[PDB]
C-alpha cells in the first residue's frame, strides 16, 4: 500500500493498454527472485490491479515456464493431414465437434481432396440415412475407404451402437471415420473418451461473419435484379454479423443469448426477395425511396429476428437496429454504417452497387475491430476479458484437488470456521401484530426475514457438518461427501441456492452477500421492534439486498396509495439522485442504495454517457406521484433495473432525463442500464 | 369384430365364411384340448402344429383383408383417420342406425356435433353444433340415392362447405347496406344477426370493414383527403354504439355470444381503422394496410373453396369452409398480432410454428384462433399423461389427408422417448411441406408424398402444424431449422379486459380494466400460496362475465321494480346511472372470497380497498335462508350468528356453500379436519328442505375406502356381464326414479381424500358434459338434481383438472370457534337423555319442542343439573379454554387437534352424569344433594381436563399442567404435596381420593408367575381401565400409544374381558392389511339382518358388544398419495356408524361394533401418523413405562410367587424385588438409544 501510494508514475501503468509487460516491482523480496517467482508475483500485482488484462498476464506466465511457441501451434490453421495419417488409429473415430450454426464438413472434405483419397458422405437425418452408414463402413472397414457422417448428435442411441461396433471390428489400415456433430451433451460420453476430438469454432469478427454469409448465399441470388437488391443483402449481412458478436459481449451486449443463426439469415434474405419482386415488377432498377422500408423494418423487427427476442428492452435495441441501418439514407454516399469509431472514426457505406464491390470492401476492412463497431463501449471489451479471467480462476479451482490428492482438509477447516464466523449465529423473526400487519413493508420484511432465517439454519448446519467432518467427528455421508466436493472446488451446491443469484459464483461471493443481506435483515427486524412499523418507511433499504426487491416496489406502493388513498394504477414512479448527505424524504418518497449504473453517470439527476464500466448510485428516492397527463419528452429514457450484472431478471423500469443532446438510442445501442447489486 | 356387428356379414362375406370356417376348427381344437388339459397330451395331439399353423395363416390374411378394408374405408373420406379402429368399425356397421353416428361426429368434423335428419332417417338435412347452432343444407344430402357411409358423409362435409359459401354471400350482401349507411336500424341489425351463424357474422363484418377500408385507401389516391376513412370509422363507431345498447339488453345466449364476438372484431376494427388515420396512409399497398388481416370476397368464382382470401403481407390464404360453430373470439391483442403476422409468415414459406412462452399466455388458444379465422380445422394435441401415441401416426395421416392444423400444447412435457418420435414424424411432415415452395417443381403435376406408417401418404398444401413450447427449454434439434419460434412471454391483460368489459355493455371500461387487472397480480403475490388459487387469465375473463351478469342482473331488477310501479322504462337510462364499480367489486368478492383461507381473507380486502378506493362489497341479504338457519341450528343443537357474532363465519360460509351450489354441477369442501364442512352442508341441505319444499337426501361415500373397481363397477374379462359399482348404482338409481327421485333433490358427498387415481371417471361428469363413460360403453347423463359434492382435510394429492371443474368453499378452522363447540355440548346435554339410547333418537322429531317432556327422566335432570355446574367453567375465557390454550403449547406424541381434547373431555364430563346417576339408583332413599353435586363436578371438571389434554403426554408435563391448572383454578386440589394432580381421583361424593386406595396387592400362583395375562394390579393399570370403561360407555373408539413393552396391550385385553358384555376380537394390523380384513372379521363374528330400518349388521351372540382390538392401528403403510384406506374405513363405521357392502352396492350400520387400538408412538420408523380427520374422534392415551413403585409392585408380586418353590428364601422376596427394580432402573438411566439404537429397556426385560 505504502509503495502504491508512493510512486508516481503508477497511474500511468494502471491507464496502459499493456500493463502486464512493465509490471512495475512493489513486492518486498529478501533474496533476489527467479524469472517464474517475478512471473507469479506480477501475476498477483496484475490479478489485484487489471484482472481484465489477467489472461494475458496468465500466457506470459505460460511463456515464462513452458516456451514462447508453447501456445503458438494452436493459433494456427488445423492441420488435419499429418494429424489424421500418423497420430489416429483406424478404430479411432476422428469427432470433429463444433458450436451450433458452424459446419466443419468441408475441412474433411478439403483433406481428402489434398490427400486424394475416395471419401463417402453420409448425412444422418431419418432411419434410412442409419442403414447406408452401416453399409457404407461395412464396404469401407473392408476396402479401406473414408466415411464421414454428418450431422450425428441427431441420434444419440445409434452413435452408442456404432461405438459399440466400433470396439469389436478389425479395420483396414487406411480406414478413417469422420463424425462431424454439433456441441451438445446428448452425445454419449464413452463415444467421446473413445475417439479423437477435435473443436471447431467460427473466427470472430464481422469481418468473417459477412464473409461467411457472402460465401454461403449463392451468387446468382444477390445478382438478380434490380441492382439495388446486393445493396440490401449487404446491409442485411451487416445487420446479421452486427447482432450476432454482440453475443459474445452478453449480458451486455445482449440480455441474454440468443441463437441468432442461418435459419434466421436464410428467412430474412426470402423475405427481402420476395418484397424486391413485389415492388419492382422485374425492373432493372428500382429507386430507393420506392423500396418497401417499413415491410423489412417491421418483419425483421417481430417476425425474423425478433420472433426470438423475449426482454422488451432487446427488442427496442432490435429496433434501434433496424431503424438506423433499414433506411433510404443507407443509399447515400455518406452513411455511416457505425458512428464514432474508437470514439473518433467512423465507417462508411461501400459506394459500389455489384456484389464484387461489397465484397472486396469486406476483404479490405480493418483486421483491428473494437466493440464500438457493434455500438458498444470499448470498455465492455475490458469487461468481457476479466469476466473470463475469473472464468480462468474459478476453472482452476475445481481443477486444484481432484487431479491433486496428497491437506485438502486441513485448509478446508480453516475456511469453514471462517464462512461460520462470518455469517451471523442467528435472524430474529419480526413480532407480527394486528396493527403492523396492515403495513405492506411489515408483510413483505416478514416474508423476507422467514426466508433468510431458514436459509440461514440450513447453511450454518452445512457449516458445522463440514467443520465436523474436517475434525475426524462426523462420517462422510453421500450429501455431505458430495458438499465437501462441491465447497473445495469453489462450487456453489445447489442446496444453497434458493433465491436468484448470478450463475457460476463462487461460494466466497455467496456468503458475503449472505452476510451483508443478513445484517440488512437484522437491522430492518431491529428498528422494526423498536419504533414499529412506521419506521420501515424512513429506513434506506437497499434492493440488492433483498431477496425479491420487486415485491418491495410494489409494497412502496402499496404504502403510498394507502397514506394518499389514491388508486394503485393512478401512481407511477419517479427518481431523484441525490448526493446531499441528509437529504429529508418526502411522505411518498422512499430511500434506496447499493444500486450502480451500467454505462452512465449521474449529475444534477440527469444522465450522460461515460466510458466507466459501472459507477456507484448515491442515495436513491423512489418517488410515487399521481399519474399527470405530462407528455413523454423527448429527453426521456426508460432504463431498466436489473437484479444484478446477469440481468436475467428485470425488477422495473425507471425514466431518466438526458443531460445534453445526446440521442437517446446511443444509450440502447450502449446498452444502459441499473443493476441493484454488482 | 365379427359378432359384435351384425353388418359386418354384408360388408365382408367371404371373410365372414373363412372366419366361420376357421371358428369351426378352432372351437374343436379347444374342445380337445379341455378333454385333456396337460401340456404333453396336448403336444401329441396328431397334425396340431400344422393345423395351428394353417390357422395362424388363414387368420393373418382374415386381419389383413379387415385392415385393408378399414384403411380403403378411411381413404375414401379421409377424416375417419382421426377416428380409432373399433369407432369406424362400429361408424360402418351402424350405417342403417344413423342414430349411433351422432356421438362421433365431434372427433371427425370441427363443430359439427350432430347431423339434422329426416323423420325415416333416409335425407340429411343439415348439421347441429354443440350450442344447437344449426346450419341447414342448401340441397340436402340423400342417403338412399348415396347409401355408403362414406359417399354421403363426403356430401355432407361438400354440402356444409357449399351452404357455408353461399350463405356468407348473402350475409354479406346485407351487411354492406349497414356498411354504407350513416345510421343503423337496432332492429334490422339483430334480425341480420339471428337469421346467421356466429362464424358467417364475424367473417361479414370482416369482409364488409376490409373491402370499406379498401375502397376509402384507393379513393383518396395521393390526395391526402382522410375523409373517406373518417367515414369508415364513423360508421365502425356507430354499430358499436349500437351493439353496446343492444347487449345490455336481455338477450337469448346464442345471440349474447355473437354480439359478443361482434364488439370483440369491432373494437379491433376500431382500434386499426384509428391508427391508419393516426398514420396518415394514403395508398392501398403501403405495409401499414397489409400487414393488418384483410377479407377479399369475390362471389363470381364458381369454386366454394377460393371465394373468400384471407390476406396478411405475403401469405394469401382462402378460407376452408368448416364449420366452427359458435367458437371463442380472441382479442386481438397486438400481441396475438404478432403472432398472426409471424404465424402466417411463416406458413407462406412452409415453416412450422412454435409460440414458446410461460403457462397460460394464450399461446395454443391464439393458434387455435388463427386456425379458425382462416376457417381450418385445429386439432389441439395435450401432452401431460393423454397423449394417444397409438392414433397419433393415425392423425397425422388425417390431417395431411384431409387438410387441418395440428397445435401440440406445451410439447417440452413429452417424455424422451415420446418427444423424439413426434419429432422425427413432424420433421417428416415439415421436410414434405417445405418441397412445396421450391419454384421448378410444376404443380400441374405434383403428387407431394411424406414416409408415415410405411406408406407414401399425400400432402395436402392447406394442412400445418404448430408446437407449444414451455422454457425451462429449446426445440428438438431435428426440427430447429423447420421451425419459427416466436416469444408470447407476457400478455396484454389490460387490452383484453378492456373488450371484454365493454363488450359486457360497462359504460367505463378502460378504468376498470386498468384497476382489475394489477389487482389480480397483487393477488397473486401478496396472498399466501395455494394450490387452489388461480389468478391466470381464465380466471379474469370468467370473473369479468360474471360482473357482466350481474350487472344485467341488476338492470332487470330496477325494470321489474319500476314497472311493478307506474314508471316509463328504458334498459340504457337505467343502465347509465348505476356503480360499474360496485357490480365488479361483486363479482370478484363472490368469485374469489369463497376459496379463501381466514388468513388472505383481510389482506385482499386491503388490497381491494387499494386498488379500488372508496368501495366496499356489502353482501347480499337472504333473510329466508338465514331464518331457515336459524331454525335448523337450534333444532340441531348448533349456534347461529347473524355475521361478526359468536358463529357469524360459519353462517356466512353455510351461505357461500349454497351460493357455489346454485352456480356449480360439483364442489369442494377443504378445509382443515373440524372446521364445520360436513355440519355445514347437512345443515344447508336441511334449511333448504324447508325453504324450497323438495326433499334432501345424502348419499355419502368414502371413496378410498372402497377400491375404484367396486366404485366405479367393472367390466368382467370373460363371460360378459356387468356389475354396477356403489356410484354408477347411486346414479342410475335417481336417473331411474323408480321412487320419484327426479322429484326429489340428492347430493353425493365424497367424504374422504381426493386423489387422481379414482376421480378420472368423475372428471367427465365434473365437466360440461355432465355424462359417466364406463368401460362397458354406457352413458349416463346427470340430471340437474344431482350435485357432487366433496370433503377434504386438504387437496394436496389433487390434480388441477379436479379443482378447476369444482366450486370451492375453503372451511378454516377458526370459523368453528372454541365458544360454538362448549354451547353444542352444553345444548345437547340439556335435551338430549344420556342413557334412552337410540330408540327414542326417532321421537327427537316427533316433537318440534318436545313441551310436557322437560322431565323425560331423571338423567335429564340430573345432567341440565350438571350442565348448569359445568356452564361458568366452559365461557369464552373459563378454565377449559385456558387450560386447552396452554395445552396446545404442549407437545404430544400424536397430533394435538382441538376437536380430540374436547369430545374426549365431553365424554369424561357425561361419564361424570352417569356417575352421579348411578349413586342416585344406589341411594333411593336420599339422591344426591346439590351441594356433593357442585364439589364431585367441580373436582370432575379438572380431572377430565388434565386427563384429556395432558392424557397424550409424559408424567412431567402432565405435572406442568396441573400446576398450571392449580394456578388459575378456583376449584380446591389435593393438598399433598409431592403427588401429581393426575394420580387422584374424585370420588364420588365431591373430595379426592387417591388412586392408590383402589389397587389391591394380589398373591399370583407359582403357576403363572411370568404369563399372568390378567395383569397385576398397578396404578397406572387401575387409571387406564377407569379411562378405558369410561370411554367405551359412549363407545368411542379408544387408542393407547407408548413405548414398546410398555404394557398397552395386557392392560387393554384385561380391562376388555373383565366387562360381562364386551366380546373381544384380536386383530393384529401389518403394512399390507386392508378393509378386507375387517369385513372379513365381520364374516366370521358378526351377521348382517335385514330390517324395515335398513340393512343393519350385528354380532351373533344377541346382547354382547362386539369390540375389536386392533393391536397396531399406526402400522398400515400409507397409499402413494398419503393415505392408509384401513384407517379411513374404520373413520367411517365409527362417524358415520356404518359402510358400504360393496358386493350389493347398499348402506349398512353397525349396532354393537366397537373398535379399541394400540400403538406405539409415530416417531418409531415402522410407524406412520394417523388421519386428523380419524384422530378427532379417538381420544389417545400414553401409556409410558410404570416407573419404580409400579415395578416394585409388580415384581413383589411376581417374586413372591416365584419363591413359593422353596420355602426358606421367602424372607428374600422383597429385597431381591427392589434389586431387580434398583439396577433395571440404573441401567435405563446409563444407556439409552442414543449411544446404539438397540439400548432399549422396558418392564419386558
Ligand atoms: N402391571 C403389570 N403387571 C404385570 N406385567 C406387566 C405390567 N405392566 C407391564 N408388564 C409387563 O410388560 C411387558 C409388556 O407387555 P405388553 O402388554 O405385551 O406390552 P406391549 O406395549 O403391548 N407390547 P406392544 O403391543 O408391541 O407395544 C410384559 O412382560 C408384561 O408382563
Ligand atoms: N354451527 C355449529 N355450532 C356449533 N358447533 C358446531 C357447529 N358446526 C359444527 N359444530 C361442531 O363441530 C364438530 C365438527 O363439525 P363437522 O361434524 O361438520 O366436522 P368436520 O369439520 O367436517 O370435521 P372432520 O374432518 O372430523 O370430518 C361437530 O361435530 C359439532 O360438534
Ligand atoms: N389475447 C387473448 N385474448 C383473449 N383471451 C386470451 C388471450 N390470451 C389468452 N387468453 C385466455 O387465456 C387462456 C390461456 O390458455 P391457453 O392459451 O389454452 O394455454 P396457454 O396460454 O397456457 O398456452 C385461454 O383460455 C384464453 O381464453
Ligand atoms: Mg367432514
Amino acid at each position: 500500500i505504502a509503495k502504491v501510494q508512493a510512486d508516481e508514475q503508477f497511474g500511468i501503468w494502471l491507464d496502459s493498454s499493456s500493463p502486464e509487460q512493465t509490471v512495475p516491482y512493489l513486492w518486498s523480496e529478501e533474496t533476489p527472485a527467479t524469472p517464474i517467482g517475478q512471473a507469479i508475483h506480477r501475476l498477483l500485482l496484475i490479478q489485484a490491479f487489471r484482472p481484465d488484462r489477467l489472461l494475458a498476464m496468465a500466457h506470459m506466465f505460460v511463456s515464462t515456464n513452458l516456451g514462447e511457441s508453447f501456445m503458438s501451434i494452436m493459433e494456427q490453421p488445423l492441420d488435419l493431414t499429418h494429424i489424421v495419417g500418423t497420430e489416429v488409429k483406424p478404430n479411432t473415430p476422428v469427432l470433429m465437434c463444433s458450436v451450433p450454426g458452424y459446419d466443419a464438413s468441408g475441412h474433411v472434405e478439403d483433406l481428402a481432396a489434398e490427400q486424394n483419397t475416395q471419401i463417402t458422405s453420409i448425412a444422418i437425418g431419418s432411419a434410412e440415412g442409419f442403414n447406408q452408414a452401416d453399409k457404407a463402413i461395412n464396404t469401407a472397414v473392408k476396402s479401406g475407404r473414408w466415411v464421414m457422417l454428418k450431422n450425428v448428435h441427431l441420434a444419440p442411441g445409434w452413435l452408442m451402437q456404432l461405438e459399440k461396433k466400433l470396439h469389436s471390428l478389425q479395420p483396414h489400415a487406411c480406414f478413417r471415420l469422420f463424425l462431424t456433430m454439433e456441441i451438445n451433451p446428448k452425445v454419449p460420453v464413452n463415444l467421446l473418451r473413445a475417439g479423437r476430438i477435435f473443436v471447431f469454432e467460427p473466427p470472430p469478427g464481422v469481418k468473417a461473419n459477412m464473409l461467411r454469409t457472402f460465401s454461403s448465399i449463392p451468387v446468382s441470388r444477390i445478382c438478380k435484379s434490380p441492382n439495388e437488391r446486393a445493396r440490401l443483402y449487404f446491409l442485411l449481412a451487416w445487420f446479421h454479423a452486427i447482432i450476432q458478436e454482440r453475443l459474445r459481449y452478453a449480458p451486455l451486449g445482449w440480455s441474454k443469448k440468443y441463437e441468432f443463426g442461418e435459419s434466421d439469415l436464410r428467412s430474412a434474405c426470402d423475405t427481402v426477395d420476395t418484397w424486391l419482386d413485389d415492388t419492382a415488377k422485374g425492373r432493372q432498377n428500382i429507386s430507393p425511396d420506392k423500396i418497401p422500408w417499413s415491410a423489412l423494418k417491421t418483419l425483421m423487427a417481430q417476425s425474423i429476428y425478433g420472433g426470438r427476442v423475449d426482454n422488451e428492452f432487446d427488442q427496442r435495441l432490435l429496433n434501434t437496429f433496424l431503424e438506423r441501418l433499414f433506411t433510404t439514407r443507407s443509399f447515400d454516399s455518406e452513411f455511416k454504417l457505425a458512428c464514432k469509431v474508437d470514439g473518433h472514426k467512423d465507417i462508411q457505406m461501400p459506394d459500389g452497387i455489384r456484389r464484387e464491390e461489397f465484397v472486396q470492401w469486406v476483404e479490405l476492412l480493418p483486421d483491428t475491430q473494437t466493440p464500438s463497431w457493434l455500438g458498444l463501449p470499448n470498455n465492455a471489451e475490458r469487461v468481457l476479458l476479466t469476466t473470463q479471467g475469473v472464468d480462468m480462476i474459478s476453472k482452476m479451482l475445481k481443477m486444484q484437488m481432484l487431479e491433486d490428492e496428497d491437506a485438502w482438509m486441513r485448509t478446508l477447516h480453516t475456511t469453514a470456521s471462517n464462512w461460520l464466523h462470518l455469517i451471523p449465529q442467528t435472524l430474529s423473526h419480526l413480532k407480527r401484530t394486528v396493527e403492523n400487519i396492515k403495513d405492506p413493508l411489515f408483510r413483505f420484511f416478514e416474508r423476507e426475514v422467514k426466508m433468510g432465517a431458514k436459509l440461514l439454519q440450513d447453511v450454518r448446519q452445512d457449516l458445522a457438518d463440514v467443520v465436523q467432518v474436517c475434525e475426524g467427528k462426523k462420517k462422510q455421508t453421500n450429501y455431505l461427501r458430495t458438499l465437501i466436493n462441491e465447497l473445495v472446488k469453489g462450487i456453489l451446491p445447489r442446496s444453497w441456492s434458493h433465491y436468484t443469484v448470478p450463475a457460476g459464483m463462487t461460494v466466497i461471493q455467496w456468503v458475503s452477500d449472505f452476510s451483508e443481506r443478513i445484517k440488512q435483515l437484522q437491522n430492518i427486524s431491529l428498528a422494526a421492534a423498536s419504533g414499529g412499523a412506521k419506521e420501515l418507511k424512513n429506513i434506506h433499504v437497499c434492493l440488492g439486498g433483498l431477496f425479491v426487491p420487486e415485491a418491495y416496489i410494489t409494497a412502496t406502493r402499496q404504502y403510498v396509495a394507502q397514506a394518499n388513498s389514491w388508486s394503485l394504477e393512478e401512481l407511477c414512479l419517479e427518481v431523484n439522485v441525490t448526493t446531499s448527505q441528509g437529504a429529508t424524504l418526502d411522505a411518498c418518497s422512499f430511500g434506496v442504495t447499493g444500486l450502480k449504473l451500467q454505462g452512465a453517470t449521474c449529475n444534477n439527476n440527469k444522465l450522460s454517457l461515460s466510458n466507466a464500466i459501472s459507477t456507484a448510485l448515491p442515495l436513491t428516492q423512489l418517488r410515487w406521484v399521481k399519474q399527470t397527463n405530462t407528455e413523454k419528452k423527448a429527453s426521456v429514457v426508460t432504463l431498466p433495473v436489473y437484479l444484478n450484472f446477469t440481468r436475467a431478471d428485470l425488477i422495473f423500469t425507471v425514466d431518466f432525463e438526458i443531460a445534453t443532446k445526446e440521442d437517446p438510442r446511443s444509450f440502447y445501442e450502449r446498452g444502459v442500464a441499473v443493476l441493484c447489486t454488482e | 369384430i365379427f359378432t359384435g356387428s351384425a353388418d359386418i356379414k354384408h360388408l365382408l362375406p367371404v371373410e365372414t365364411q373363412e372366419f366361420q370356417s376357421i371358428s369351426t376348427e378352432f372351437l374343436a381344437l379347444m374342445k380337445k384340448v379341455s378333454k385333456s388339459p396337460l401340456v404333453m397330451d396336448v403336444l401329441n395331439i396328431q397334425g396340431v402344429q400344422r393345423s395351428l399353423e394353417r390357422l395362424a395363416d388363414l387368420l393373418g390374411e382374415i386381419q389383413k383383408a379387415l385392415g385393408e378394408y378399414l384403411e380403403r374405408e378411411r381413404s375414401s373420406f379421409p377424416r375417419f383417420y382421426f377416428v380409432g379402429d373399433e369407432d369406424l368399425l362400429e361408424i360402418i356397421g351402424n350405417s342403417k342406425n344413423v342414430a349411433k353416428l351422432q356421438k362421433h361426429f365431434k372427433k371427425m368434423f370441427a363443430g359439427v356435433s350432430s347431423i339434422i335428419l329426416n323423420e325415416d332417417n333416409s335425407v340429411v338435412l343439415g348439421i347441429s353444433s354443440r350450442e344447437g347452432e344449426e346450419v341447414m343444407f342448401k340441397t340436402p344430402v340423400s342417403i338412399t340415392e348415396h347409401p355408403k357411409i362414406n359417399e354421403w358423409l363426403t356430401l355432407v362435409e361438400k354440402e356444409m362447405r357449399v351452404t357455408l359459401a353461399k350463405l356468407l354471400a348473402e350475409s354479406v350482401t346485407e351487411v354492406e347496406i349497414f356498411g354504407k349507411a350513416t345510421s343503423i336500424d337496432p332492429n334490422t341489425y339483430i334480425t341480420w344477426i339471428d337469421k346467421y351463424q356466429a362464424q358467417l357474422v364475424v367473417l361479414s363484418a370482416q369482409i364488409a370493414w376490409s373491402e370499406n377500408v379498401e375502397t376509402a385507401l384507393s379513393s383518396m389516391g395521393g390526395g391526402g383527403d382522410a375523409a373517406p376513412l373518417h367515414s369508415v370509422l364513423s360508421n365502425v363507431e356507430v354499430t358499436l354504439n349500437v351493439l353496446a345498447d343492444s347487449v345490455l339488453m336481455e338477450q337469448p345466449p346464442l345471440r349474447r355470444r355473437k354480439l359478443e364476438h361482434l364488439i370483440t372484431e369491432l373494437v379491433h376494427q376500431r382500434d386499426v381503422t384509428r391508427s391508419l388515420i393516426k398514420s396518415k396512409i394514403d395508398n392501398a399497398k403501403s405495409f401499414e394496410w397489409l400487414s393488418q388481416m384483410r377479407f377479399y370476397f369475390d362471389p363470381k368464382q364458381t369454386d366454394v373453396l377460393q371465394q373468400l382470401s384471407i390476406q396478411m403481407a405475403n401469405a394469401k390464404f382462402n378460407y376452408g369452409f368448416e364449420y366452427l360453430g359458435v367458437q371463442d373470439k380472441l382479442v386481438q391483442t397486438p400481441l396475438t398480432d404478432r403472432c398472426y403476422l409471424t404465424m402466417t409468415q411463416a406458413l407462406e414459406a412452409r415453416l412450422g410454428g412454435s409460440p414458446f412462452g410461460p403457462a397460460g399466455t394464450g399461446k395454443t388458444e391464439s393458434v387455435k384462433a388463427l386456425g379458425h379465422q382462416l376457417g381450418r380445422f385445429v386439432l389441439v394435441f395435450n401432452c401431460d399423461e393423454t397423449f394417444d401415441f397409438q392414433a397419433m401416426g393415425r392423425i397425422f395421416v388425417g390431417l395431411c389427408q384431409v387438410g387441418a392444423w395440428g397445435c401440440f400444447d406445451e410439447f417440452n412435457r413429452l417424455e424422451e422417448r415420446m418427444l423424439s418420435a413426434v419429432s422425427q414424424q413432424v420433421q417428416c411432415i415439415q421436410e414434405a411441406l417445405r418441397e412445396h415452395s421450391n419454384p421448378n417443381y410444376d404443380k400441374t403435376s405434383a403428387p407431394i408424398t411424406c414416409e408415415l406408417l410405411n406408406k407414401q401418404v399425400k400432402v395436402s398444401p392447406d394442412m400445418a402444424i404448430f408446437i407449444t413450447m414451455n422454457p425451462g427449454s429449446n426445440l428438438p434439434d431435428n426440427l430447429k431449422k423447420l421451425f419459427r419460434s416466436l416469444a408470447m412471454t407476457k400478455p396484454d391483460r389490460q387490452l383484453i379486459a378492456q373488450v371484454m368489459l365493454y363488450s359486457q355493455g360497462f359504460r367505463t371500461a378502460e378504468v376498470l380494466a386498468n384497476k382489475i387487472v394489477p389487482f389480480f397480480k397483487l393477488c397473486d403475490e401478496q396472498l399466501s400460496s395455494q394450490s387452489h388459487y388461480d389468478f391466470g387469465l381464465r380466471a379474469l375473463k370468467s370473473v369479468l362475465v360474471s360482473a357482466g351478469n350481474v350487472k344485467r342482473e341488476r338492470i332487470q331488477k330496477i325494470k321489474r321494480e319500476k314497472e311493478e310501479r307506474g314508471e316509463a322504462v328504458d334498459e340504457g337510462e337505467i343502465a347509465e346511472n348505476l356503480p360499474e364499480q360496485e357490480i365488479l367489486i361483486q363479482s370478484v368478492c363472490e368469485t374469489m372470497v369463497p376459496k379463501l383461507v381466514a388468513e388472505d381473507i383481510p389482506l385482499l380486502f386491503s388490497l381491494l380497498s387499494d386498488v379500488f378506493p372508496g368501495v366496499q362489497y356489502h353482501r347480499g341479504e337472504m333473510t329466508a335462508l338465514r331464518e331457515e338457519l336459524k331454525k335448523v341450528c337450534q333444532e340441531m343443537y348448533l349456534t347461529y350468528g347473524d355475521g361478526e357474532e359468536v358463529g357469524g363465519m360459519w353462517v356466512e360460509k353455510v351461505l357461500q356453500l349454497y351460493q357455489i351450489t346454485q352456480i356449480n354441477h360439483g364442489l369442494m369442501m377443504v378445509g382443515p379436519s373440524g372446521s364445520g364442512k360436513s355440519m355445514a352442508w347437512r345443515v344447508l341441505l336441511k334449511a333448504l328442505e324447508r325453504l324450497e319444499g323438495v326433499e334432501g337426501v345424502a348419499h355419502i361415500i368414502d371413496p378410498k375406502a372402497i377400491s375404484k373397481d367396486h366404485l366405479y363397477g367393472t367390466l368382467d374379462p370373460n363371460t360378459r356381464e356387468w356389475t354396477d359399482g356403489l356410484f354408477t348404482h347411486v346414479l342410475r338409481k335417481i336417473i331411474d326414479s323408480v321412487r320419484g327421485e327426479l322429484q326429489k333433490r340428492q347430493w353425493i358427498v365424497f367424504d374422504g381424500d381426493v386423489d387422481p387415481e379414482w376421480v378420472e371417471n368423475l372428471n367427465s361428469v365434473l365437466d360440461d358434459n355432465k355424462l359417466l363413460t364406463l368401460p362397458n360403453g354406457e352413458r349416463l347423463s346427470l340430471p340437474p338434481n344431482v350435485r357432487i359434492m366433496f370433503e377434504v382435510q386438504d387437496l394436496k394429492y389433487a390434480t388441477l383438472a379436479t379443482v378447476s371443474r369444482c366450486g370451492m368453499v375453503w372451511f378454516s378452522e377458526d370459523v368453528l370457534s372454541t365458544d360454538m363447540i362448549f354451547n353444542n355440548f352444553l345444548a345437547r346435554l340439556r335435551s338430549i337423555p344420556l342413557d334412552e339410547g337410540e330408540d327414542e333418537a326417532q321421537r327427537r322429531r316427533k316433537g318440534k319442542e318436545d313441551e310436557g317432556e322437560e322431565a323425560a327422566s331423571p338423567m335429564l335432570q340430573i345432567q341440565r343439573d350438571a350442565a348448569t355446574i359445568m356452564q361458568p367453567y366452559f365461557t369464552s375465557n373459563g378454565l377449559v379454554t385456558k387450560a386447552l390454550e396452554h395445552a396446545f403449547q404442549l407437545e404430544h406424541i400424536m397430533d394435538l387437534t382441538r376437536l380430540r381434547c374436547l369430545g374426549s373431555l365431553f365424554s369424561m364430563l357425561h361419564q361424570a352424569c352417569r356417575n352421579v346417576a348411578q349413586y342416585n339408583a344406589n341411594h333411593p332413599d336420599f339422591p344426591m344433594q346439590i351441594e356433593q353435586l357442585e364439589r364431585y363436578i367441580q373436582r370432575y371438571l379438572v380431572y377430565a381436563i388434565l386427563w384429556s389434554l395432558s392424557g397424550d403426554s409424559r408424567l412431567k408435563m402432565r405435572a406442568e399442567l396441573g400446576e398450571y391448572i392449580r394456578r388459575i383454578t378456583t376449584v380446591p386440589l389435593p393438598t399433598a404435596p409431592n403427588i401429581p394432580i393426575i394420580d387422584y381421583e374424585v370420588s364420588i361424593s365431591g373430595e379426592w381420593s387417591p388412586w392408590q386406595a383402589k389397587v389391591p396387592q394380589i398373591e399370583v400362583e407359582t403357576h403363572k408367575v411370568a404369563a399372568p395375562d390378567v395383569v397385576v394390579p398397578t396404578l397406572d393399570t387401575v387409571r387406564h381401565e377407569a379411562l378405558l370403561y369410561t370411554w367405551l360407555a359412549e363407545h368411542k373408539p379408544l387408542v393407547l400409544c407408548g413405548p414398546p413393552g410398555s404394557g398397552k396391550t395386557m392392560t387393554l385385553f384385561s380391562a376388555l374381558r373383565a366387562l360381562p358384555d364386551m366380546e373381544v376380537v384380536g386383530l393384529n394390523f401389518s403394512s399390507a392389511t386392508t378393509p378386507e380384513l375387517l369385513l372379513k372379521t365381520f364374516d366370521h363374528y358378526c351377521e348382517y339382518r335385514r330390517t324395515p330400518n335398513g340393512v343393519v349388521l350385528a354380532p351373533v351372540q344377541l346382547g354382547k358388544w362386539l369390540v375389536l382390538f386392533c393391536d397396531e392401528i399406526n402400522l398400515p403403510d400409507m397409499d402413494k398419495y398419503g393415505t392408509q384406506r384401513v384407517i379411513s374405513f374404520i373413520r367411517q363405521m365409527v362417524e358415520h356408524g356404518g359402510f358400504y357392502r360393496t358386493s350389493d352396492q347398499t348402506w349398512v350400520k353397525l349396532e354393537r361394533i366397537q373398535f379399541v387400538g394400540a400403538c406405539n408412538p409415530p416417531t418409531d420408523p415402522g410407524r406412520k401418523p394417523l388421519s386428523h380427520r380419524f384422530l378427532r374422534h379417538v381420544p389417545v392415551v400414553y401409556v409410558d413405562y410404570p416407573g419404580p413403585a409400579s415395578l416394585t409392585q409388580i415384581y413383589g408380586t411376581f417374586n413372591r410367587a416365584m419363591l413359593r418353590l422353596i420355602p426358606s428364601l421367602r424372607t428374600y422376596a422383597e429385597p431381591l424385588t427392589a434389586a431387580m427394580v434398583e439396577f433395571y432402573t440404573m441401567s435405563q438411566e446409563r444407556f439409552t438409544q442414543d449411544t446404539q439404537p438397540h439400548y432399549i429397556y422396558s418392564p419386558r426385560e
